[PDB]
């Protein structure tokens, strides 16, 4: 995934209203901790967690990478 | 959930300094790590092991394993 993953994301969760937690769920895909290194860009997401946080915010994964 | 590449990022990026990092396991597996202010839940088993160790360990998940 791209670097601008990560602030895709934060800003939609946000606008959103939804929390770390509410994305992360169980976290057996993603920990909270894990989604807020995402979001700073302190880590990269891979493919499976990008693609989980994806359906999480309701938006398909080729939104969040502009169709590339 | 916690693969090479990502455990590999921090390291390389500085943010796992030193020879030993905190690392929750959960059923009994490398789950994640955890550096300084980050929260830990009460029902997360949380170690210090060492780092070189921990990369062996994910290094596994990383070999072919054949099956009928």
């Amino acid at each position: 995934m791209l670097k601008d993953f990560g602030k895709k994301i934060k800003s939609l969760r946000l606008e959103k209203g939804l929390t770390k937690e509410a994305v992360c769920l169980d976290e057996s895909q993603l920990s909270t901790r894990q989604l807020t290194r995402i979001e700073s860009g302190q880590s990269t997401p891979t493919l499976n967690k990008a693609v989980y946080i994806a359906g999480r915010l309701g938006v398909t994964l080729g939104y969040l990478t502009d169709g590339e | 959930m916690l693969y090479i590449d990502e455990f590999k990022e921090a390291i390389d990026k500085g943010y796992i300094l030193g020879d030993t990092v905190a690392i929750v396991r959960k059923n009994g597996k490398i789950f994640d790590y955890v550096l300084p202010h980050e929260k830990v839940r009460d029902d997360e088993v949380v170690t210090v092991e060492r780092v070189e160790e921990v990369m062996v360990e994910l290094d596994k998940l990383e070999h072919h394993h054949h099956h009928h």
